[PDB]
């Protein structure tokens, strides 16, 4: 499901690989 | 756990770092995110709904320069527009700031700041600022260094967020000890002034 990024916190879909906000990988 | 990313913006040198860092776990456990150049506080407060975690975005002085960058935007939940009392032309750059802010994250609930009013000669009065009004946003006079008025923007957050306007703080988190003096009286004064403006025009 939806993961939250443990670089900048933000909240996630399932779908993405990586984070919307920092780029960050899941 | 109940967290909300909370952007915080406003002109180079207004205090944005100094006001955010008064929370002394939101520092302890800051996160850097080297691809955007910025430190997320984590700043719980204990409401008496439970806690409630603020996800505080502050940039490394990118703001000097120019707009801040899409991602530094996206996702969040809420804001805080700071500007500083003892400068016109920070408040000039206020809607500017909402702006950029709104541009990206539309709907949400912002609270704009005018920092540094612990300074005795204070140029940007309660009778000049409007702004808010204007828009719908709630202001608070703060003094990052003396702590002054500090959970104020985010007890009206909270309440805005959980939609419960009866929210309180069970207590105020653990803050580094003022480094200025906030005088009693002159902190009235400034309540009071900005109880005027609002009635007023
Ligand atoms: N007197 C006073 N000075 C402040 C206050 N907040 C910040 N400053 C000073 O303003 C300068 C810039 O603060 P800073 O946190 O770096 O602002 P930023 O660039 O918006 O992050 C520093 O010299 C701070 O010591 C305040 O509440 N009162
Ligand atoms: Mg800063
Ligand atoms: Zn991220």
């Amino acid at each position: 499901g939806s993961w939250d990024c443990e670089v900048c916190l933000v909240q996630n879909k399932a779908d993405s690989t990586k984070c919307i906000a920092c780029e960050s990988a899941k | 756990q109940v967290q909300f990313k909370l952007v915080l913006v406003g002109d180079g040198g207004t205090g944005k770092t100094t006001f955010v860092k008064r929370h002394l776990t939101g520092e302890s456990e800051k996160k850097y995110v080297a691809t955007l150049g910025v430190e997320v506080h984590p700043l719980v407060f204990h409401t008496n709904r439970g806690p409630i975690k603020f996800n505080v975005w502050d940039t490394a002085g990118q703001e000097k320069f120019g707009g801040l960058r899409d991602g530094y935007y996206i996702q969040a939940q809420c804001a805080i527009i700071m500007f500083d009392v003892t400068s016109r032309v920070t408040y000039k750059n206020v809607p500017n700031w909402h702006r950029d802010l709104v541009r990206v994250c539309e709907n949400i609930p912002i609270v704009l700041c005018g920092n540094k009013v612990d300074i005795k000669d204070r140029k940007v009065k309660a009778k000049s600022i409007v702004f808010h009004r204007k828009k719908n946003l709630q202001y608070y006079d703060i003094s990052a260094k003396s702590n002054y008025n500090f959970e104020k923007p985010f007890l009206w957050l909270a309440r805005k967020l959980i939609g419960d306007p009866n929210l309180e703080f069970v207590a105020m988190p653990a803050l580094a000890p003022p480094e200025v003096v906030m005088d009693p009286a002159l902190a009235a004064q400034y309540e009071h002034d900005l109880e005027v403006a609002q009635t007023t025009a």
